[PDB]
């Protein structure tokens, strides 16, 4: 069964910086489409960014908008999340989810419908005092 | 004076064409069609057809020309790869799934399928290969599941570089035309190199 | 070249009010962080409190939490020390020092290392009955 | 029949005492000479090596006819701005990319070279400027900023000096420890195509 697995994650202060990582097992995130989606308490799950399959247009959400970066290297197969300038609001524990075929934005859809074929366990962000 | 056999049946070209599911790419299901009549009209009251392209014969020529041994291949593949399904194209479905040669006769008939071949949330039932060691020979099909191994490391299992060779068009209904699904039959058959089979309509 | 002139002090009593007002000249408050320190006689001296960049992540120490609340306006350039409730160990004489970028606890360097560039003159702050 | 030499001066730009702030980007001009891509590689355990319009491993057997390279060093959280189509303070008031830019971005950390204790002020940037900035620009003049209505002369309240000093300790986090930041500019103009690779 092919799994995903995220690492990172800590006790970062407002002002600070972290890097997601998400590393495969038995597909290749460059023919697949991945993403991130996070989950504070007493809410509900909502889109962070994504990468297409090939190249890679990157999509970001509102609340995100130049804070955070998305990349992948296709050596390690792992995907990254560089967050900077985290606020306190932004304290979650964040998903990372891969779907066959170039799934981010074709046609009249788009990835916040939360329907993704692979995913995680998840690592818990936290930022305060 | 023109003489043909006697004939029974007018072909199962309405069972190909219709039928409630079709065959994977890496799999697809190919049919011999033989010792019948084959008229060329049940095709053209079928669908607003996306793609009608015949090679070495004309369309409209097809009743009152015969020949024999005809193929008919049948799968479904994605809306931006149905250019890639002629003679001299290259890319994913082109090199690893299914090659026609250079020197092609037949026919490649494409409509869209959105509407059955798609449900909400996925339809993960329709698999393509995409990684294969080498380039597939004209007609030839590849059923092999086996862990391929894109690193040094030898491969045991599923590892960062161990990736299963086969994945799965996502279909889901809100994409895009270019994402969409289509249903490809692509008819291949020899010309008057051989005593002929199949003619179609006698007198 | 860059100045910070403090304002305030006075003869204060045990549960009064004072706002210390350290100007800055020079350099501009919302891309510099700034803090207080001060230094009681006989004693070595000891942070007071601090703001980061143009966010605000207030910062205090055990001996000095409670009664001290930072502010800063970006209008006159002008950090304030609001005191409320303050008690009679408090006299001592207050300097305001800023350094570049979100300096106060960024990392594991919170602002104890004294190491600070623009530092101010001071003002004497004295309280009794 | 002809040798190869003149295997071009990456390991000046690449191995250096110290490099410039942002605000006064050193560039250099590598021309005249054949381009080995290998000595790039085993250099350090790089941060980052992204581009755009030409491949990694494919630089070998293609041609260009002048090159740039440009040298200087970021906070570690505004790395990102070092690209086609961002903005920030970094990106739009020090150093600009164009928006169709064909060359390779390069980043590594410089934690125990670039900083000492109780802080290292001797690299820059700028914080104040009235407007935007066109690409491929250096803006080396020190003038006071009004950000009021009322115009200060001199030296005052609400007219602040435009450079500002990163404070490099040791200490801090990742982003706000130095980052190394070399950019590549491979250009195709009217001049034919002269720097090359070596081939067998």
């Amino acid at each position: 069964q092919v799994q995903l697995q995220e690492s990172g994650g800590g006790l970062v202060q407002p002002g600070g910086s972290l890097r997601l990582s998400c590393t495969a097992s038995g597909i290749a995130l460059h023919t697949h489409a991945t993403g991130w989606f996070r989950q504070a308490p007493g809410k509900e799950r909502e889109g962070v960014s994504c990468i297409s399959s090939g190249d890679g247009t990157t999509y970001y959400e509102d609340s995100v908008e130049g804070r955070f970066t998305i990349s992948r290297d296709n050596a390690k197969n792992t995907v990254y999340l560089q967050m900077n300038s985290l606020k306190l609001e932004d304290t979650a524990v964040y998903y990372c989810a891969a779907d066959p075929g170039a799934v981010c934005h074709s046609g009249s859809y788009y990835y916040t419908d939360d329907d993704f074929y692979y995913r995680g366990q998840g690592t818990q962000v936290t930022v305060s005092s | 004076i023109v003489r043909f056999p006697n004939v029974t049946n007018l072909c199962p070209f309405h069972e190909v064409f219709n039928a409630t599911r079709f065959a994977s790419v890496y799999a697809w299901n190919r049919t011999r069609i033989s010792n019948c009549v084959a008229d060329y009209s049940v095709l053209y009251n079928f669908a607003p057809f996306f793609a009608f392209k015949c090679y070495g014969v004309s369309p409209t020529k097809l009743n009152d020309l015969c020949f024999t041994n005809v193929y008919a291949d049948s799968f479904v593949i994605k809306g931006n790869e149905v250019s890639q399904i002629a003679p001299g194209q290259t890319g994913n479905i082109a090199d690893y799934n299914y090659k026609l040669p250079d020197d092609f006769t037949g026919c490649v008939i494409a409509w869209n399928s959105n509407k059955l071949d798609s449900k909400h949330s996925g339809n993960y039932d329709y698999w393509y290969r995409s990684f294969r060691k080498s380039k597939l020979k004209p007609f030839e099909r590849d059923i092999s599941t086996e862990i391929y191994q894109a690193g040094n490391k030898p491969c045991k299992g599923k590892g960062p570089n161990c990736y299963f060779p086969l994945q799965s068009y996502g279909f889901r209904p809100t994409y895009g035309v270019g994402h969409q699904p289509y249903r490809v039959v692509v008819l291949s058959f020899e010309l008057l190199h051989a005593p002929a089979t199949v003619c179609g309509p006698k007198k």
